[PDB]
RNA sequence: AAGGAGGUAUUCAUGUU
RNA sequence: GCGGCCCCCUGGACGAAGACUGACGCUCAGGUGCGAAAGCGUGGGGAGCAAACAGGAUUAGAUACCCUGGUAGUCCACGCCGUAAACGAUGUCGACUUGGAGGUUGUGCCCUUGAGGCGUGGCUUCCGGAGCUAACGCGUUAAGUCGACCGCCUGGGGAGUAC
């Protein structure tokens, strides 16, 4: 019974997934100083830096033999290496974070970084939106300094998902 | 057991900026007058010392040549860059008949009865190369036998 | 390059903004490029010089991102 | 070139149904109307050697035809140049 | 234009050596038929076949022994330009009878060991060492 | 990048459709390059015909300064 | 022992290099493309590997020397195990270009790391004013990191196992310039001419370098019992 | 003219202007 | 060699599927034709540039480089001329031999999901393997392996000169 290759294969290839920027699931293999060996399994153990698994406060939560999510850029470099990204899955969970908070009004803590093209911008954890200028503050001081750059909690009025922008708002919270 | 010969030694030079440096270099060839044969090249500061690192060389890196009873087995052709070689069986008695570097590495190599001549640049570098090539790309009747898949007896 | 002075936008910035204009639109290349004629032959070496360096340089580039120098 | 209606016709005129464009008469008559038909144009453009230079070529195909068609079977070729006016 | 298609044919297996192709393929004709049977008797190929009715392509599978390949030189001796023609008694010896010549006598095409056994000349096809 | 021509099955530019080529020449009504733009390069001289014959019939400016 | 087709494939030995830098030679191992990366055809690796394992058996059981030289950053700690749990020598970092031509050299680079050996266990480090001592010591960790693994060889070795052919096309070259037979793990991007048993499969995963060192180490290991 | 940055170069909307 | 746009006359190339003729082909001494610029003849035209020439400088000198002018000429029509580093310093035609990245111009299929993916022809630039080469380098557009025909070479100079 000499199984061929080629039907083994095939199930091989419908039991992955193999697209650039699809966000796959991988093996903690190892954990260094400098890098994390991962292995989503595709043509080597991938290395991805460190500071790309730290919190606020620069914590490798993770642990060895932990399953992660990472989002696969490309199988292969020309140096024998699958690419595999972090950052990328955060910006992933992070829009789909921001649709949730979309639906559910969840008041997400940002900080407004000031003018956009049509009034002031806001960027929370990887997230970047605009809100009208009309839409400054509720109590609208003449001093328009602590409208830009600091923390608001706002609810997430629209999302150009296309543009890679949305539309913050200083809502009936704020 | 193995015959050694030095065909040539000059006098190369390298010009420096305090002057010019002589240096010497040595081809020599050695051989088991049985059908095996190496040719060395060898650089040094003086004479004796080329000819040594050429000889050691040389009795390294030497190769098998398929000789009958003292002769080659059909003509053969070689060439090396501008140097241009044939070699025939002769019968015996002839001697060797050959220029000054195919003499030398046949005589070393063991063939006793050949007809040679050189065309092109007689460059003894290049000359014992490409005799060296001719004697080595040279098929002896067990080995067209085999490789054809016949008897000897079928080839003749 | 036309420049219409804003309100309220100082001399500074106008000027700046009319040198970006004159910049842009390339005219004292233009100028300079037009001083003096230029065979037709000395035209087509200068453009395939450019070429064969600038190609060089692309291609030294993407062989450099593929061996390492440490 | 030739417009379509003209070659059509002449196809019809010289090969033995309408679908026979091949034939050695076909080609020699589609030759001959085109080349006639520049004789104006290099009467009056008489500097136009890069067009002159095609109709040459098209004289040498007609020439090398004819000769074939000549050694292959004499009476088409003596009563094709007959119908087309045509020296040798 | 092709004006030698045996000097083609053997083109063709010199090229698929020097390549280390399993098999070539070319046109065929009777010519080129009776060359590849003599290779195959003599062994310097593996097989020849034709495939086809009205255009037949003769393939040939050639042969290496120790990696290298089994024809170590071909060369066409008869060419359009200068046709060769030889007596019985001034037949070549190519590689002192360790390699073949092809030789087309009145009686088909052969070696030269078997038109000198059969006491024949004729045209000089090819060599083969 | 993106050929704006190919996206839309653009077959012939009309010199007639001034906004298009309004898009495509600069401020001193000298022709944007290719390489700016992305376009194709056949879709460029079909553009490149059509400002001229748009300028030839006085839809589009020569040069900013002639008026 | 013995490796097969499900372990292979689970390891990731199928797949090889993109397409743009394969090698025409290595195209008869080659399966397929799929997405711009070719698929190494397994039931060409399986015979293969098992033919090397054979020959490595026996070179065993004629008591042959083993040089295992992987290279990359991503095999260097794994062939070092390997060949330290198999009783033969190994080369995991830089290839000394000339290590097998130029022995004399190696071995007289070995001496003086013996000596310096010596002085360490011999209470030299105390005449010098502990800086020359810290000099000494550090030129003593250099040359174990340098030469580690070969300074029992002795002689030259007997058979050469190299993974990444292309990475260590210069060892390849030394061996087959000294007559000592490669065994290769061999990628899609290299050449196979100077190897003289090649296993195709992929040479970068840490999984299938350990699947390899360790079905060799079986090997070796059994046929040094014997 | 000098200095920095990005690339083989832009997608980065439109809006605004 | 060809560079604004438009019209008229006209040559060649390539692709898709099909039909037709049935070796009608390749090369080509002599021969014929085309052939940058300068130049020549006749007749116009002449804005700019500019051999010759005039003047001003620089220089030991400056029959030059630089500056100010400036004629033939450059332009057109018709003829002559027949040469160039007329170069890929690579004669024309045909067959075979691993690959990669592109450019341009056709064409087929799949989900065109949205400028996509998978093929198949033409021309074209770079890198590189085997092989070739004195080396430099060429490398499916060969300078590789071959077939056909045509042109040339035989030390430097005198000399592409004399008759
Ligand atoms: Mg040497
Ligand atoms: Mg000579
Ligand atoms: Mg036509
Ligand atoms: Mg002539
Ligand atoms: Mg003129
Ligand atoms: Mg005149
Ligand atoms: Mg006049
Ligand atoms: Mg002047
Ligand atoms: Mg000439
Ligand atoms: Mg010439
Ligand atoms: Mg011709
Ligand atoms: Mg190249
Ligand atoms: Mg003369």
């Amino acid at each position: 019974m000499t199984e061929s290759f080629a039907q083994l294969f095939e199930e091989s290839l419908k039991e992955i997934e193999t697209r650039p920027g699809s966000i796959v699931r991988g093996v903690v293999v190892a954990i260094d100083k400098d890098v994390v060996l991962v292995d989503a399994g595709l043509k080597s153990e991938s290395a991805i830096p460190a500071e790309q698994f730290k919190n606020a406060q620069g914590e490798l939560e993770i642990q060895v033999g932990d399953e992660v999510d990472v989002a696969l850029d490309a199988v292969e470099d020309g140096f024998g290496e699958t690419l595999l990204s972090r950052e990328k899955a955060k910006r992933h969970e992070a829009w789909i974070t921001l649709e949730k908070a979309y639906e559910d009004a969840e008041t997400v803590t940002g900080v407004i970084n000031g003018k956009v093209k049509g009034g002031f911008t806001v960027e929370l954890n990887g997230i970047r939106a605009f809100l009208p200028g009309s839409l400054v503050d509720v109590r609208p001081v003449r001093d328009t300094l602590h409208l830009e750059g600091k923390e608001l909690e706002f609810k997430v009025i629209k999302l150009d998902q296309k543009r890679n922008n949305v539309v913050v708002s200083r809502r009936a919270v704020i | 057991e193995l015959q050694e010969k030095l065909i040539a030694v000059n006098r190369v030079s390298k010009t420096v900026k305090g002057g010019r440096i002589f240096s010497f270099t040595a081809l020599t060839v050695v051989g088991d007058g049985n059908g095996r044969v190496g040719f060395g090249y060898g650089k040094a500061r003086e004479v004796p010392a080329a000819i040594q690192k050429a000889m050691e060389k040389a009795r390294r890196n030497m190769i098998n040549v398929a000789l009958n009873n003292g002769t080659l087995q059909h003509p053969v052709k070689g060439v090396h860059t501008g140097s241009r070689v044939f070699m025939q069986p002769a019968s015996e008695g002839t001697g060797i008949i050959a220029g000054g570097a195919m003499r030398a590495v046949l005589e070393v190599a063991g063939v006793h009865n050949v007809l040679a001549k050189a065309y092109g640049s007689t460059n003894p570098i290049n000359v014992v190369r490409a005799t060296i090539d001719g004697l080595e790309n040279m098929n002896s009747p067990e080995m067209v036998a085999a490789k054809r898949g016949k008897s000897v007896e079928e080839i003749l | 390059p036309v420049i219409k002075v804003r309100e309220n936008e100082p001399f500074d910035v106008a000027l700046r903004r009319f040198k970006r204009s004159c910049e842009k639109a390339g005219v004292l290349a233009e100028v300079r490029r037009r001083e003096f004629y230029e065979k037709p032959t000395t035209e087509r070496k200068r453009a395939k010089a450019s070429a064969v360096k600038r190609h060089a340089k692309k291609l030294a580039r993407e062989n450099a991102r593929r061996t390492r120098l440490y | 070139s030739l417009s379509t209606e003209a070659t059509a016709k002449i196809v019809s005129e010289f090969g033995r149904d309408a679908n026979d464009t091949g034939s050695t008469e076909v080609q020699v008559a589609l030759l001959t109307a085109q080349i006639n038909h520049l004789q104006g144009h290099f009467a009056e453009h008489k500097k136009d050697h890069h067009s002159r230079r095609g109709l040459l070529r098209m004289v040498s195909q007609r020439r090398k035809l004819l000769d074939y068609l000549k050694r292959k079977d004499v009476a088409r070729y003596t009563q094709l140049i007959e119908r087309l006016g045509l020296r040798r | 234009s092709m004006q030698d298609p045996i000097a083609d044919m053997l083109t063709r297996i010199r090229n698929g050596q020097a390549a280390n192709k399993a098999a070539v393929t070319m046109p065929s004709s009777k010519l080129k038929v009776a060359i590849a049977n003599v290779l195959k008797e003599e062994g310097f190929i593996e097989d020849f076949k034709v495939e086809g009715d009205t255009k037949p392509e003769l393939e040939l599978t050639l042969k290496y022994f120790q990696g290298k390949a089994v024809v170590e030189s071909i060369q066409r001796v008869s060419r359009p330009g200068l046709r060769i023609y030889k007596r019985k008694d001034e037949l070549p010896k190519v590689m002192a009878g360790l390699g073949i010549a092809v030789v087309s006598t009145s009686k088909g095409v052969m070696t030269d060991r078997a038109a000198r056994q059969a006491g024949l000349g004729g045209e000089i096809i090819c060599y083969v060492a | 990048k993106f050929c704006r021509f190919t996206a839309e099955g653009v077959q012939e530019i009309d010199y007639k459709d001034i906004a298009t080529l309004k898009n495509y020449i600069t401020e001193s009504g000298k022709i944007v390059p290719s390489r700016i733009t992305g376009t194709r390069a056949k879709y460029q001289r079909q553009l490149a015909r059509a400002i001229k014959r748009a300028r030839y019939l006085s839809l589009l400016p020569y040069t900013d300064r002639h008026q | 022992a013995t490796v097969s087709m499900r372990d292979m494939l689970k390891a990731g030995v199928h797949f090889g290099h993109q397409t743009r830098y394969w090698n025409p030679k290595m195209k008869p191992f080659i399966f397929g493309a799929r997405n711009k990366v070719h698929i190494i055809n397994l039931e060409k690796t399986v015979p293969m590997f098992n033919e090397a394992l054979a020959e490595l058996n026996k070179i065993a059981s004629r008591k042959g020397k083993i040089l295992f030289v992987g290279t990359k950053r991503a095999a260097s700690e794994a062939v070092k195990d390997a060949a330290l749990s198999c009783d033969q020598f190994f080369v995991n970092h830089r290839w000394l270009g000339g290590m097998l031509t130029n022995w004399k050299t190696v071995r007289q680079s070995i001496k003086r790391l013996k000596d310096l050996e010596t002085q360490s266990q011999d209470g030299t480090f105390d005449k010098l004013t502990k800086k020359e001592a810290l000099m000494r010591t550090r030129e003593l960790e250099k040359l174990e990191n340098s030469l580690g693994g070969i300074k029992d060889m002795g002689g030259l070795p007997d058979a050469l196992f190299v993974i990444d052919a292309d990475h260590e096309h210069i060892a390849i070259k030394e061996a087959n310039n000294l007559g000592i037979p490669v065994f290769a793990i061999v990628d899609t991007n290299s050449d196979p001419d100077g190897v003289d048993f090649v296993i195709p499969g992929n040479d970068d995963a840490i999984r299938a370098v350990t699947l390899y060192l360790g079905a060799v180490a079986a090997t070796v290991r059994e046929g040094r019992s014997q």
